[PDB]
C-alpha cells in the first residue's frame, strides 16, 4: 500500500493537469466506448429523450507512465480531478448530469504505458426533432452528438473502440419504452469547420418505431365505433326525425371531441398526421350520414320512393365505402 | 494604477475578519437600502405567493476599509463580497430566494475612500402573499416583501431607505396578465421576538385585477346560457321534449361551467364575487325549467294558467336577469 | 475593539478539533432545541406531505469555546459554524428540504463566555404526513415532524425541548394561513428508540389540522344535490312525454356520473371510500331511482293507469323527503 | 480527554492515503452491507419509477485505522468520512438520487480498534421499476434496487448481505404505507456480471407489490357497470317511443366511450390491452348491443309486432344475466 | 515542452490580481462579443418566455497576460478561467439560465502572445419575450436577449459586436426548432442607458417570429367552421319537427361554447380578445342566430305559415353566404 502512495505522488508531483498530454508535440487520441444502461423516457411533446449511459474515454498520457509491480492503477474519482481529462461535451444536450451516489460514479485506471481509462455514468436529456407525418405508424431517429469543446482536431481527436460495430451496447432490460421500439444503433464521426476550429464530433443515432397499440385503444377504436353508430340511423324510418337527428348530431360531435382530445396529448405541430387524416374522413363519414338523413327527410314527402330508396342504399354503401377506406388506409401506412 | 490598487486591496485584507461586523460593540451599522424591480412575475394564489425580480442594494460604512489614494472609487466585481463583511439580510416572507450566476455572480462591490461600501445583487424571490380574493375577479390586493437582519438585532444592525426608495422598470416586460401594477409603498418598523428586537423593512406592491379574461371565459358564457334557457318560452307545450331539452341541457352546462371556472382557481373555502354570479345564473336557468314543468302540469287540465305563465316569463325572466346584471356590475364597478 | 474580537476568535479556534463533539469521553452533549414556524407550507393531500418554513434553534455548551472578554456574547456569521462542531440533527420523516441562502445563509452563531453556543437556522422542509381519509372531506389530520441526531445515540448526544418561557413550538400568525386546512394546534414529544446502531432520542412536533368544507360544498355537494333535485323534476311531467321523462333521468344519471369522476380525479388515489364518496353514491341512487321510477310507471301505464299515475304523485313527496332526511342524517353524522 | 482523541485521529490519518482501498495488494476489501427503508416513496406507474428513503450501511476493515485507546468505538461525523477511504458503491437502476444534507450531511462513521469501519448514510433514491400491466389493476409488480461498486470489480471489492442478527433489508412500519399498492415483501440477491471493465458483484433488493383495486373499482368498474344497466332500462320502454329508446342507446354508448378514454388517460401509454381495457371493451359491447337490440326491434315492430315485443321481454332478462355472467367469470378470473 | 508551459502559466498568474479589470486607470476594457445559437429553444406563450442554447463568446485584451513562448496561442480548460479576470456579463431579461457542465464545464479559454483573450461558453437561457396577441394566431413576435456587464459601466468596460453587426449572431439550421413558430431572422443592437449605478452599454439580440396557423386550423377553426355548418342544416327540416330543430340549435350553441373555453385554456390568461376569439365570437353569433331563427319561425308557423316557410327557405341561402363572406373577409384581413 505504501509503495503505491509514492507512485501516485511521483506521478502527480509537478503534474500540471491544466495542459493536455502532448501539448505542442502530439494530438491526444481518445478512443471512446459507450454502454446505454437504460434508454430514458422519450417525450414527443418536448421533442427530446433521456438516456443513462456509462461513457468511457481512453487516451495516452506520458506524464503518467511508471514502472512497478502492478500492471495498472485502479483508482477512484479522487485522482480524476488531479490529472488532465478530455473536456468532452454533448452538442445536442438539453440538460444532463453525472450520477453522484454513493460517491461520484467515476473510474480511473492508469497503465504503465501511460494509457488512461476514464469512464463515468451520465444521465442526459437531449433534443430529438421528429417529423410526425406518419404518426402513429412512425419511425424516429434520435441523435447524440458529442466532442471536445476547447480542443480542435489538431489537438484532440475522438475515435470509436472495436470498430463501428459493438462500439455502442445497450442493456436489453433498460431499453424500456411504452410507446417505441428501439430498432438499433448506428455510430458516426465527422469533422466540422467552425469559427473556433475544426472539431471532430462523434454521433450515436438511436432509431425508433412507434407502437400503434396505444392509439388503437384510445383513438382508432373509439372513432370506428362512432362511425358505425352514426350509420345505425339509416336503419330507422324518416318518420323518426328526432331520433335520426339525435344519431347524426351526437356522432358528429363525438367525432369532433375525439379529434381535439386525441391531439391534446401530441406536440402542437402545424401539420396533419396520419392520425389526423383518419379522423378527418371519419368526420366526413359521420357528417355525410347526417347529411343523408337531411336529404331523405327533405324529399320524403315529395319523392317518398326516392327518399326511401336512399335509406336502403345507405345501409350498404356507407359501410363498404368505409370498410374499403380502412383496407387502403392501414395497408398504405403499414407498408 | 493596476499595481497600486492591487496593493490597496491586499493591505485592507491582511488583518481583516470577515466573521466580524464593523462597529462591533461601538455603534449600530447603518445600512441605506434601495431596490429596483426588474419584473413582477406570475401571481400564484394557489400557494398564496408571487414572483419578483429585483436589483437589491445595501450600503454600509466599514472603518477597516479606509484607504488614502488619488482614485475616488474601486469599481470591483463580486469576487470581493466573500472577503469582506456582508450583512445577513434575509427575507421574512420569502418562500424561496435565488441569485443569478450567469455569466458571473450578478453582484457588484464598490468601495470609497471614506470606507463606504455599495453592495447590490440581482435576486428573484417567491414571496408569500395571502390573498383575500372575495371580490374576485373584482378584487384589490397589496402584497409585502419583508426583510431584516437574521442575527443582528436593532442594537447591532439598523436599516433605512434612500429617497430613491424603490424604482420600477419597464412595465410591458412584466408578466402580469390578470393584474395591473398601480402602487408601491415602503415601511420601517421593529418587531419584538425571543431572539431579540429586529428592525424589519417591508415594501408593499399594490395590484388590481382585470376582468377581461374572466369576462370572456366565464361571465359571457354564463350570460348567454341563461338567455338560451329563456328562448324555451317561445315554443309550444306540445313539443314537451323540445323545451325539456332546453332546460335539462342548460342546467347541465351551467353546472359544468361552474366547475370549469373554479378548477383553475385556488381552492378557497369562501365564495367569491364570480361564484355568486355563477350561482344566481344557475338559479335563472333552473327556475326556467321548473317553470316549464309547472306549465306542463297545468296545460293538460287547465290551459288558463299554463298559457299566461309563458306570456309573463318572456318579460320577467329576461328583465329580471338584466337588472341583476346591473346590480352585480355596478356594485363592484365602483 | 474589533482587533480584540479577532484575537478572541483566533484563540478559541487555535487547536480546536471540530471533528470531536464537546465533552467526548467526559460528558454527553445536551442540545436544547426551540422552534418557530415562520409559515406552515401548502399541504398536499395527493402526495401525503406538507411543507413548513421554520427557524430551528439548537443550544449546547462547548468547553473549548470558553473565553473572557468585554461583551458577554459573540455575534458572528455562518462562517464560524463550519469551523466548530455542531450537532448533526436530521429530520427522520423528511422528504426534501433546503436552507435559505439569500442574501447570506439564514444562520446565526452566538458564543458566550461560558462556552454555550446558540445555533439557529431557517429551514423549509417538506415532510411525510400519512392521512386516513375515511371522513373526507370532513377529516382531521395530524402531521408529525421527527428529528434527532444521525451519528450520535443517546449515550453521546441527547435532545430536549426548551422551558415554557421560550415556547418549544411557536407558529407565526402570518404563516399558518392555509386555503384548505385549519391549523388547530401543536404538541411536542420526546422518545428514545433502540436501533441496531444505538438508542437515539428523537423529538417530535405534531401539527393537527381539520379540513375546510367550504370548497367541497361549492364544487361537489351542491352540484350533486341540485342534480338529484333536477332528476326529481321528472315527476312533474306526464308519462305521455316519454322522451322528456327519459331526458331527465338519462341526463341526470350521467350528470351524477360525471360529477363523480370529476370530483374523483382531484383527490389522492386511495383505495377506500370517503364520506364524500358515499354521499355521491346515494345521490346517484336517488337519481337512478328517479329514472327507474318512470320506467316502471311507463311500463304499467297501459295496464294499470290508476296505479302508475298515483305512484308518480307520491314519488314527488317521498323522494325529496327521503333525500332531505338523508342529508339531515348525513350532515349531522360527520359534523359532530 | 478531548486532546487524546485528537492525537488518535492524527495517528490514523498520518500517512493515510484515502485514494487507495484497504488491502491493496494484500487482501480483497469485503464490504458487508445492511439496509433500512425509512419510507417507501410514492410509486409512479406513468413514469415506471418509484421513490425510496433508506439508511444504507456498509462495514469493512481498514488496517490503517487500527488505534489503541480508552474508548472502543469512535462516534464521528461526516468530516472524517471524506478523509478516509470509503467504497464507491452505486445503484445501477438509479434514475435520480441525493443524500440528505440538513442540517449537516446525514452520515455516520464509527471506527473500532480492530479497524472495522461502519459507514451508513441516508439516501432518497428514485429508481426504475419496469412494470407489466397485463393484469392491471389486479397485478403484482416487483421494483428492484441493484447496487454495487463502480470502479472496483469483484477481484478488488466484494459486497455481501448481513448474514445474521440483522435482517438484510428492513422496512419501517411507519413508512411502508402506500395509497395504491400493498408492499408484499422484499427479497435480496447477489450476482456477478462480466463487463468489459471487469466482473463486478451487484447486490439486489427486490420490493414486491400488488396493486390495490379499491380506487379502480369506484372510478372505472362501477361507472361502467352502472352505465350498462342504464342502457338496459331501454327495454322497459315501448317501441313507439323511438326517440326515448334512441336517447338511451346513443347516450350510453358514448358514455362508455368517454369512460374508456378517461380511464386510460391517467395510466401509462402502454401499447397493449389490460384487464381493465377488456372489461371496458365488453361493457362497450353490451351497451352497443343494447342499442343494437332496439334498432332491430324498431325495424320489425311494424311487420312482426309479436316478435319485436317478445324479444324486448327476453332481452330484459338475458342481457342482465349475460352481463352478470361476465362479471362472475371476470372477477373470479383475475381475483384468484 | 509541457514543463515550459507550466512555468509560463505560473509566471502570468504569479501576482496576478483577477479582482481588477485589464487596463484599470489607463484604458477602458473593450469586449468584442460573438454568439452562435446551437438551438432556438421552445417558446412558452403561457409564460411569455423562450429558451435558447448558445455559444456565448467574449474577447478582450489583458496586458498582464502578455507572454513569449513556443506556441503563440494557449488552448486551455476552464481551470484557468477562474484564476484570471473575465467580464461579468449578465443577461438583463434573463428569467433562469445555466451553463452546461457535462462532461466538464462547457467553457473554452485561449490566450495569445498579444494578451488577447478568447473566452467562450455554452449556455441554455430562458428569457422574457413579452408578446402582444391581438392578431393571435396570425401574429408575429420578437423575443429579445439583452446582456451587458453588471459592475462595470461604459467608463470601465464597453461591449461591441464582432465584424460589425453582420454575422454577429448565427443560428444552426438544425437548431431552428419551433413547432408553432417560424424563426424569420435576427437583428442586433447596442444602446447606452443611464442608471443610478452608472451608464452601462447593454447589447441586444432580437429574434423575430411568425406564428404557424396550421395547428389552430385543425384544433379551433375547422371545429368552429364545421359546427356552424352543422347548425345551418336545421333550416332544411320542417318547423313541425320542433324537437329535431331544437336539438340542432340546443346542441350547436353549447358545442360552440365548449370550443371557446377549450381553445382558451391553452393560451395565456390575457385580458383582451385575439383574432381567434373574434372568429369564435361570430361563429357563436351565427349558430345562436340560427337557433333564434327557428324560435321565430316556430312561433309564427301556425299564424303565418307562408312567412314561417319563407324564412326557412331564406335562411338556407342568407346564412351560408353571410358566413362564407365573413371567412372571406376574416381570412383576407390577416
Ligand atoms: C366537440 C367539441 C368538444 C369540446 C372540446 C373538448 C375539450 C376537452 C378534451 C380533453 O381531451 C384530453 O385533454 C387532456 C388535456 O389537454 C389530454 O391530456 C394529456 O395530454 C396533456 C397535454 O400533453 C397532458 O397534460 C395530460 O397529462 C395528458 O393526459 C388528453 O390526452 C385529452 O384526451
Ligand atoms: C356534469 C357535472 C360536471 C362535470 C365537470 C367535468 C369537466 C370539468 C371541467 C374542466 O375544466 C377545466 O379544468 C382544468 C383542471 O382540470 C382547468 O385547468 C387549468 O387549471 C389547472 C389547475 O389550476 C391547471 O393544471 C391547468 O393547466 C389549467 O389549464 C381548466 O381551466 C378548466 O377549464
Ligand atoms: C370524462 C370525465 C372528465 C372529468 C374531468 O374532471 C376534471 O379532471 C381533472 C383531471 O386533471 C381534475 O384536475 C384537478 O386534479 C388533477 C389531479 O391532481 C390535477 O392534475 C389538476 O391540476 C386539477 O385541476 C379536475 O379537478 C376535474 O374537474
Ligand atoms: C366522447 C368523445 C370524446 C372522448 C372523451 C374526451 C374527454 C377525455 C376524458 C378526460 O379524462 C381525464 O383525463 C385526464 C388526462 O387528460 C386524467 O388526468 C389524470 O391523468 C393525467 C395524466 O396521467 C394527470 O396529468 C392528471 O393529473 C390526472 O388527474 C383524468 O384522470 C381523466 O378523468
Ligand atoms: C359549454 C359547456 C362547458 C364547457 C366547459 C369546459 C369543458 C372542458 C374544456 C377543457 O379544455 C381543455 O383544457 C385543458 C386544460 O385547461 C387544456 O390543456 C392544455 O393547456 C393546459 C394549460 O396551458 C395544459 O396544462 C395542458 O397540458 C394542455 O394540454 C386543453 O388544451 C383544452 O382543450
Ligand atoms: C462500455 C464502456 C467501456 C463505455 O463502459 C465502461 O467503461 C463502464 N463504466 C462503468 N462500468 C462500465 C462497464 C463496461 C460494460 C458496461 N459496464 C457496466 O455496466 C459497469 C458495471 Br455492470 C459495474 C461497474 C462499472 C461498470
Ligand atoms: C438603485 C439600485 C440600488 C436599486 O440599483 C441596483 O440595485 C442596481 N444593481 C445593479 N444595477 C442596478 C441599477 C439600478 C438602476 C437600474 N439598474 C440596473 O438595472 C443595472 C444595470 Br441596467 C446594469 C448594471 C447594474 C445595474
Ligand atoms: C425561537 C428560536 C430560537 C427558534 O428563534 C429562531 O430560531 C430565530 N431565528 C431567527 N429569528 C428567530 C426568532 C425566534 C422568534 C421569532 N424569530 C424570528 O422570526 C426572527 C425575526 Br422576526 C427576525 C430576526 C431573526 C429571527
Ligand atoms: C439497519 C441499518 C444498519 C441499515 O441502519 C443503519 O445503519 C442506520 N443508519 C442510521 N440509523 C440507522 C438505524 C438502524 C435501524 C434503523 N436506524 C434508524 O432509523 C436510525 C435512527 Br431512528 C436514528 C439515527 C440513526 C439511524
Ligand atoms: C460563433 C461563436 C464565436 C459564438 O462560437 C464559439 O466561439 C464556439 N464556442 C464553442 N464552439 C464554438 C464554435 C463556433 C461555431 C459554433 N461552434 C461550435 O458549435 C463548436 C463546436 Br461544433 C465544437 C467545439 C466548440 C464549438
Ligand atoms: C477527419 O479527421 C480525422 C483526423 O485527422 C481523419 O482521420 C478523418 O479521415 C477525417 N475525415 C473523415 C471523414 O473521417
Ligand atoms: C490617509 O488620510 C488621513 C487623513 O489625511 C491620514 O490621517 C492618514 O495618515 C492617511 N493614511 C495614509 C496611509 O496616508
Ligand atoms: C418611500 O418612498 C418614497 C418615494 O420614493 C420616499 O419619498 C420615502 O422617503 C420612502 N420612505 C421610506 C421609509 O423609505
Ligand atoms: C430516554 O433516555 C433517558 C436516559 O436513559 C431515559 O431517562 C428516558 O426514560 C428515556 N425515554 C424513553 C421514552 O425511553
Ligand atoms: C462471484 O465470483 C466470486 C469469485 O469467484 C465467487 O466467490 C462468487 O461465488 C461469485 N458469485 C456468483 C453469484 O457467481
Amino acid at each position: 500500500i505504501t509503495i503505491f502512495t509514492r507512485i501516485l505522488d511521483g506521478l502527480l508531483d509537478g503534474y500540471d493537469n491544466r495542459l493536455r498530454p502532448g501539448l505542442g508535440e502530439r494530438i491526444t487520441q481518445v478512443r471512446t466506448d459507450m454502454y446505454v444502461n437504460s434508454f430514458g423516457p422519450v417525450s414527443d411533446t418536448e421533442m427530446e429523450y433521456t438516456i443513462d449511459i456509462f461513457f468511457a474515454q481512453t487516451w495516452k498520457d506520458e506524464r503518467l507512465r511508471f514502472k512497478g509491480p502492478m500492471q495498472r492503477l485502479p483508482l477512484d474519482n479522487r485522482v480524476a480531478d488531479q490529472i488532465w481529462t478530455p473536456d468532452t461535451f454533448f452538442h445536442n444536450d438539453k440538460k444532463s448530469f453525472a450520477h453522484g451516489m454513493t460517491t461520484p460514479n467515476k473510474m480511473l485506471r492508469i497503465w504503465n504505458d501511460g494509457r488512461v481509462l476514464y469512464t463515468m455514468r451520465l444521465t442526459i436529456s437531449a433534443e430529438c426533432p421528429m417529423d410526425l407525418e406518419d404518426f402513429p405508424m412512425d419511425e424516429q431517429n434520435c441523435p447524440l452528438k458529442f466532442g471536445s469543446y476547447a480542443y480542435p482536431n489538431s489537438e484532440v481527436v475522438y475515435v470509436w473502440t472495436n470498430g463501428s460495430t459493438k462500439s455502442v451496447v445497450v442493456a436489453e432490460d433498460g431499453s424500456r419504452l411504452n410507446q417505441y421500439h428501439l430498432m438499433g444503433q448506428t455510430v458516426g464521426t465527422e469533422n466540422i469547420s467552425t469559427s473556433t476550429g475544426e472539431y471532430t464530433i462523434m454521433t450515436a443515432h438511436f432509431h425508433l418505431k412507434r407502437k400503434i397499440g396505444y392509439f388503437v385503444i384510445q383513438t382508432y377504436l373509439p372513432c370506428i365505433m362512432t362511425v358505425i353508430l352514426s350509420q345505425v340511423s339509416f336503419w330507422l324510418n324518416r318518420e323518426s326525425v328526432a331520433a335520426r337527428t339525435v344519431f347524426g348530431v351526437t356522432t358528429v360531435l363525438t367525432m369532433t371531441t375525439l379529434s381535439i382530445s386525441a391531439r391534446n396529448s401530441l406536440p402542437k405541430v402545424a401539420y396533419a398526421t396520419a392520425m389526423d387524416w383518419f379522423i378527418a374522413v371519419c368526420y366526413a363519414f359521420v357528417f355525410s350520414a347526417l347529411l343523408e338523413f337531411a336529404f331523405v327527410n327533405y324529399i320524403t314527402k315529395s319523392q317518398p320512393a326516392r327518399a326511401a330508396k336512399i335509406d336502403k342504399m345507405s345501409r350498404i354503401v356507407f359501410p363498404i365505402l368505409f370498410g374499403t377506406f380502412n383496407l387502403v388506409y392501414w395497408a398504405t401506412y403499414l407498408n | 494604477p493596476e499595481g497600486d490598487v492591487t496593493v490597496i486591496l491586499n493591505n485592507l485584507l491582511e488583518g481583516y475578519d470577515n466573521k466580524l461586523r464593523p462597529d462591533i460593540g461601538v455603534k449600530p451599522t447603518l445600512i441605506h437600502t434601495d431596490m429596483y424591480v426588474n419584473s413582477i412575475g406570475p401571481v400564484n394564489a394557489i400557494n398564496m405567493e408571487y414572483t419578483i425580480d429585483i436589483f437589491f442594494a445595501q450600503t454600509w460604512y466599514d472603518r477597516r476599509l479606509k484607504f488614502n489614494s488619488t482614485i475616488k472609487v474601486l469599481r470591483l466585481n463580486s469576487n470581493m463580497v466573500g472577503k469582506i463583511w456582508i450583512p445577513d439580510t434575509f427575507f421574512r416572507n420569502s418562500k424561496k430566494a435565488d441569485a443569478h450566476w450567469i455569466t458571473t455572480p450578478n453582484r457588484m462591490l464598490r468601495i470609497w475612500n471614506d470606507g463606504r461600501v455599495l453592495y447590490t445583487l440581482r435576486l428573484t424571490i417567491d414571496a408569500e402573499c395571502q390573498l383575500q380574493l372575495h371580490n374576485f375577479p373584482m378584487d384589490e390586493h397589496s402584497c409585502p416583501l419583508e426583510f431584516s437582519s437574521y442575527g443582528y438585532p436593532r442594537e447591532e444592525i439598523v436599516y433605512q431607505w434612500k429617497r430613491s426608495s424603490v424604482e420600477v422598470g419597464d412595465t410591458r416586460s412584466w408578466r402580469l396578465y390578470q393584474f395591473s401594477f398601480v402602487g408601491l409603498r415602503n415601511t420601517t418598523e421593529v418587531v419584538k421576538t425571543t431572539s431579540g428586537d429586529y428592525v424589519v423593512m417591508s415594501v408593499y406592491f399594490d395590484l388590481s385585477r382585470r376582468i377581461g379574461y374572466f369576462v370572456i371565459q366565464t361571465y359571457l358564457p354564463c350570460i348567454m346560457t341563461v338567455i338560451l334557457s329563456q328562448v324555451s318560452f317561445w315554443l309550444n307545450r306540445e313539443s314537451v321534449a323540445a323545451r325539456t331539452v332546453f332546460g335539462v341541457t342548460t342546467v347541465l352546462t351551467m353546472t359544468t361551467l361552474s366547475i370549469s371556472a373554479r378548477n383553475s382557481l385556488p381552492k378557497v373555502a369562501y365564495a367569491t364575487a364570480m361564484d355568486w354570479f355563477i350561482a344566481v345564473c344557475y338559479a335563472f336557468v333552473f327556475s326556467a325549467l321548473i317553470e316549464f314543468a309547472t306549465v306542463n302540469y297545468f296545460t293538460k287540465s287547465q290551459p288558463a294558467r299554463a298559457a299566461k305563465i309563458d306570456r309573463l316569463s318572456r318579460i320577467a325572466f329576461p328583465l329580471l336577469f338584466g337588472i341583476f346584471n346591473l346590480v352585480y356590475w355596478a356594485t363592484y364597478l365602483n
